[PDB]
């Protein structure tokens, strides 16, 4: 990495002088903790039919939804205190932090 | 297989399986498209599978300037020596720029409206037509970038395009550093949270890894909750604007040919700032516009995304609601009545164990969201501590964060600290009254709205090179 | 890979004999970091992509 | 991972149940800072001539042996309160422990 | 290419180039052999390079009984159901077991003697030959299993191989675990950071992450200062063996003849127990034995194993020894005056400023074995954080920690209490007289050594069904 | 891999004729989870990994 910078580079790489990959793109994200899956280290939960995690049934994520989150969307509730530029900010936001890139077909 | 069509489970498809009486999918041989997110060491046997972020984990602006340099590259006008990003060369928006139009394999935008031909829009991250109110926030910082490159060759003449470009990209990075951390984070985390995760900033600390965690891409889902069932546009009155002022969600998904057509940015820019957010309730999660019909009109199925959260969360290996307490320093709880304490709701506590078996199992982005918000903001206590974490380490270990010794100079740190966004939507486009105090919470017209000639411009007196 | 609509207001300052021909080797360049040398390869490259070139002769 | 068992296993899979991998063999090692590579992510330190680290010549380690490490061994001194076993069982405890491969010819 | 005749660099291969003015090595165009270790992830150009750990993070005595199922498999004795390992069918000592013989490519301890044809161990590591001295108390634990087999059997007679081996296994473990924990880490560690690092146990955590982290490969290296230049070998009256009782190290590694022969492994514990370790000092790091004439007699050069310390952390990617402190939370000294504060040495410090340029770019093994010892430690402040700190994640996040509830009933831990390595030697050598307390602080004969019958033997008798 | 120096005395004990079935059943078992089925298979792969196998032949 050069030893001077004016500006930042576009990849983020070199902001870091030490470890200089650190916040740039097309890295692999940091993991807080040790990861979870179904066989240990690739497949996700409820991959396998049959298997449990930590003793349960996985629900499936689509009951998870209609059971818990789905409501009537007529008696939805104004934010008294948050402009509806609150949440545009946040997703605007996300997309200087973080994509996670899926295979194309 | 492609995970598009197939409801097969083979690599690299991972699809939502449909439990019987389900309210809108009659058929259970039918499925959800999901593609598991792409490893970092594709077909290892030794490694721990994780996922890739493609973009700079830094608030650069890199959602503006793009995270490649080929692509940094061709947002560029690269036609003079103005430092100046493309603008479109077929539309404008009542004398104003638009993005350019990106030319895509299989463009979503086109589908939306089928008569109109209006493509998917180019920018700095790739998702900036999903919703015509995010591309109105594109658009703007596009137009703000070719104001300040503007003034500053004014200011400047001897300044060639190369100069011209990073010392206006520097800037539109700050003034995105500052919106979020003077402005926008306080609101989601509330005081307390903000005065224990985001401490008065000291100075750069190399040893503070910024990297974005695999979590944090699910617990910032948050903001699903705050998502609103329809697009609103209002006119120079700030009154609905016809013939379409209120347009469902499920028809503004990649729908770019509504910003060219359906009258530019001022509209979809007014209509955020003078009509509330969805509040996050603990019987109000999210709308059917998104957990019924996400996308709906550019692909086979309409898609939930409070369940691609948690199926997502699933694929990339997250632990459970217990696990990301633990590691807050935060009780876990047990029993049923343990987390009806937890999330003073008995009733949601009882429909979360009902469905999870244990609170150990209860998906981050379910628990994270379940939670009662803390005093003014809008996130709870396990939330806030992932996010407020990730955005210290964002500021702390950023060499360019905009307040570290030799970034700026005092003047023009001084100049900086009077930015907001408000002015930058007087400056770049037609509106001339806007959101007054924190434009995050101001929200009613014309109560909370004021002239911009009120407003202070930046000064770029210190950005002059003897 | 794929060539970009307003790249092709970039031909026209190529194409413009009385634009500046500091402006054209800057374009030039440009287009020659992405593989494409002489203004010919920058029209076909554009058709391959799917514009219309027809007003280009 | 079966819900009930009464001895370890050889790999040592299936030791936490929740992330069963921790501590089995033939698993990458756990970071506990970034890593610090002369390119970023692979090539050491030293690798590439002229090539610096954090603003100085990387030394050569025999260099830094020969100078720093070196001393005439006549001059060895015993531990008066330490046997010859307490640094045989570190060795023997070292391989219970770590095993760093590294291909053969 | 390959990395043991070349001294090109080209992967696999990292040589440590020769400097001008070595005292060993005229020739700059020659090399210290070495093969970075194997990546994760080989060919990555998105990941970033990180090693493997080829064995068990835990104390589970995996030296013995192998971290793969197959070798675990070919290490017993399958022809009955007693459930014991295999023993030497070759060779034995006065009677008593030896460790197997294992087929390798180029058996290295092959090189070593030449006329005595004897090959290498085969063992749960496969470093059981590196030196006589390891190897005795692999062959020491070896026994002790069988030992254990035959006596559950005898107790229970119903029980069968599988069931043997496991419990005995299961016992050994604990007891690598009791050594390890009990006797040995306070003295490396000395006491306020034991207090500090090793707080008295409580019980499981399964949030505790068990593995070994990379930096911990490098710094347990801080006991290449303890290896003295000789193995010593004594009689039953602990004085020297004849001929030959002060063999140099240049000629013991790799020698499993030695063991065969030269009368098996009673002379060799004999003498680690009576023979005092060498002490690091800031002028005395490391030995000519391991720095000038490591594995000369199977090699093509002589290594240099501080040298490879040093160029495997950065094979590793380790930071350097400033930013260990700042994780340790240690003060991280900038100028040489504030490094010869840390290292209570000023000539030292001028030394590494020399070589590195700043403390940010010490190596962490150099650093680290630089340090002024703690107070009845035999590591300084850094070592001692990386090393209690893997420790403690090794015991408290072990589900088979002998201490945690489930694993031994209340009586089989009073009994596991009483386990000491003396009692080991005592019950699986000829040996009657072995030293007493802390084995790793007893060294003089015979002001430090005990009989054999003065010391409690382990009762299996809350292992009856 | 490599076939062990101590796994010679089990070629001992199965062409022990004296010897108990259920012992040669559970060597033949070890052997054949190797994927070395017959005892000419074993005594053959013995003989390419270095050791002399015609003490048991002509
Ligand atoms: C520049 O930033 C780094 C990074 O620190 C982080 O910076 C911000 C992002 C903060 O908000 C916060 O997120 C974090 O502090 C600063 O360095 C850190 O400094 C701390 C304080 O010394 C240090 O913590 C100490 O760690 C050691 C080592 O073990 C740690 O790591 C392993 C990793 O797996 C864990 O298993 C372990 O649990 C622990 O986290 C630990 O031994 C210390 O705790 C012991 O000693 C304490 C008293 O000395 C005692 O209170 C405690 O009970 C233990 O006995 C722990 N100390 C404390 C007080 O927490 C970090 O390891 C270190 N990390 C890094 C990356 O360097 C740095 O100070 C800052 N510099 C400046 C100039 O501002
Ligand atoms: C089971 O063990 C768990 C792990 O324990 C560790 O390992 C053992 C062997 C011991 O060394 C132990 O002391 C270790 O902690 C243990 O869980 C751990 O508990 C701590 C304390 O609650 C958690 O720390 C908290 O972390 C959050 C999040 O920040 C952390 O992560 C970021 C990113 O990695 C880092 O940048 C931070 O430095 C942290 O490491 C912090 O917000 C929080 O501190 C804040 O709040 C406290 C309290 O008000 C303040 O004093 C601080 O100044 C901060 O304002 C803590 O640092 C830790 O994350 C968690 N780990 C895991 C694995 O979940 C658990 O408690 C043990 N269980 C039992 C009952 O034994
Ligand atoms: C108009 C508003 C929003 C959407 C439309 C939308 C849509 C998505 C989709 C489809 C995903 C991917 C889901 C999957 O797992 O397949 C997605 C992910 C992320 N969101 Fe969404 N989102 C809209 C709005 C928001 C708001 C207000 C957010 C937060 C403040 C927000 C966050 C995120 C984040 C961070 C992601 C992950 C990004 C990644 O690729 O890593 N979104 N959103
Ligand atoms: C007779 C005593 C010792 C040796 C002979 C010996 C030799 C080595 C060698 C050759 C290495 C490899 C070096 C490289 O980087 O190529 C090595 C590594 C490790 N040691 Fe050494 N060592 C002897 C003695 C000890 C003692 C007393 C140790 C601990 C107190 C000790 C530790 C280690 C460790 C942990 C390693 C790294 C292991 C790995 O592969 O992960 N050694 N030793
Ligand atoms: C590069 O910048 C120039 C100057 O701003 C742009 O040229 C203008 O384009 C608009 C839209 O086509 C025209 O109406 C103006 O007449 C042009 N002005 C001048 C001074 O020529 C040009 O479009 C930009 N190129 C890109 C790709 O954004
Ligand atoms: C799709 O795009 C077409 C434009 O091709 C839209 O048609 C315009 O609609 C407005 C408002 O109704 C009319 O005033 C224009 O005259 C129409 N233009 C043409 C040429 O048809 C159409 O409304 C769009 N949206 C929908 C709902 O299909
Ligand atoms: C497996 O265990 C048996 C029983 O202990 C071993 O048999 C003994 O072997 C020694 C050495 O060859 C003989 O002197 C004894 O007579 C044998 N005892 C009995 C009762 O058979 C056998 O050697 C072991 N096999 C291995 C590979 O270790
Ligand atoms: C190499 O091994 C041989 C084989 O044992 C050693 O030779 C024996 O040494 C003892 C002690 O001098 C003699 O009593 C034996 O008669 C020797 N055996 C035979 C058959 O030669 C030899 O000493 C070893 N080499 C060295 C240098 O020690
Ligand atoms: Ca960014
Ligand atoms: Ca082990």
């Amino acid at each position: 990495c050069p030893e001077q910078d004016k500006y930042r580079t576009i990849t983020g790489m070199c902001n870091n002088r030490r470890s200089p990959t650190l916040g740039a793109s097309n890295r692999a994200f940091v993991r807080w903790l040790p990861a979870e899956y179904e066989d240990g280290f690739s497949l996700p939960y409820g991959w396998t039919p049959g298997v449990k995690r930590n003793g349960f049934p996985v629900a499936l994520a689509r009951a998870v939804s209609n059971e818990i989150v789905r409501f009537p969307t007529d008696q939805l509730t104004p934010d008294q205190e948050r402009s509806l530029m609150f949440m545009q900010w946040g997703q605007l936001l996300d997309h200087d932090l973080d994509f996670t890139p899926e295979p194309a077909a | 297989v492609n995970c598009e069509t197939s409801c097969v489970q083979q690599p690299p498809c991972f699809p939502l399986k449909i439990p019987p009486n389900d309210p809108r999918i009659k058929n259970q041989a039918d499925c959800i498209p999901f593609f598991r997110s792409c490893p970092a060491c594709p077909g290892s046997n030794i490694t721990i599978r994780n996922q890739i972020n493609a973009l700079t984990s830094f608030v650069d602006a890199s959602m503006v300037y793009g995270s490649e340099e080929p692509l940094a590259r061709n947002l560029r006008n690269m036609s003079n020596q103005l430092g100046l990003l493309a603008v479109n060369q077929r539309f404008q928006d009542n004398g104003r720029a638009l993005l350019p139009f990106d030319n895509l394999h299989d463009d979503p935008c086109l589908l939306t409206n089928r008569s109109a031909r209006i493509p998917c829009f180019l920018a700095g991250d790739t998702r900036s037509s999903e919703m015509p109110e995010l591309t109105s926030m594109h658009t703007l910082l596009l137009r703000e970038h070719n104001r300040l490159a503007t003034e500053l060759k004014s200011l400047n003449p001897r300044w060639d395009g190369e100069r011209l470009y990073q010392e206006a990209r520097k800037i539109v990075g700050a003034m995105v550093q500052i919106i979020t951390y003077r402005d926008y984070l306080p609101l989601v985390l509330g005081p307390t949270a903000m005065r224990k995760y985001l401490p008065t900033y000291r100075s750069y600390n190399d040893s503070v890894d910024p990297r974005i965690a695999n979590v944090f891409t699910n617990a910032f889902r948050y903001g699903h909750t705050l998502i609103q069932p329809f697009m609103f546009r209002l006119d120079n009155r700030y009154q609905p604007m016809e013939p379409n002022p209120r347009v469902p969600l499920s028809r503004v998904f990649f729908a770019s040919w509504r910003v060219v057509l359906e009258g530019g940015i001022d509209p979809i820019l007014r209509g955020l700032m003078a009509t509330p957010a969805k509040l996050n309730r603990q019987n109000q999660i999210a709308v059917d516009e998104i957990r019924e019909r996400l996308f709906e009109q550019v692909m086979r199925i309409g898609l939930d995304l409070p369940a691609l959260n948690m199926q997502r969360s699933r694929d990339h290996g997250l632990p459970g609601y217990n696990a990301w307490r633990r590691f807050c320093g935060l009780p876990q709880p047990e029993t049923v009545g343990q987390l009806g304490t937890v999330l003073r709701n008995l009733k949601l506590a009882r429909k979360l164990m009902e469905q999870y078996g244990t609170p150990n199992n209860i998906d981050i982005w379910m628990g994270g969201v379940s939670e009662p918000l803390k005093r003014k903001g809008r996130v709870g206590p396990l939330l806030a501590c992932i996010i407020g974490t990730q955005f210290r380490k964002l500021r702390d270990g950023d060499r360019f964060w905009w307040e570290n010794e030799g970034v700026f100079s005092m003047q023009q740190r001084q100049a900086l600290a009077q930015i907001s966004l408000p002015r930058i939507i007087c400056d770049n486009t037609g509106i001339t009254t806007v959101s007054k105090n924190n434009i995050f919470m101001s929200n009613s017209y014309p109560r909370d709205f004021v002239n911009c000639s009120t407003l202070p411009a930046l000064n770029l007196a210190s950005w002059r090179e003897a | 890979a794929n060539f970009l609509e307003h790249e092709l207001s970039y031909i026209d300052v190529l194409l413009d004999k009385n634009a500046d021909q500091a402006t054209k080797d800057n374009l030039r360049s440009y287009f020659a970091d992405k593989g494409l040398h002489s203004i010919k390869d920058i029209i076909n490259k554009a058709k391959q992509d799917g514009f219309d070139v027809s007003k280009y002769e």
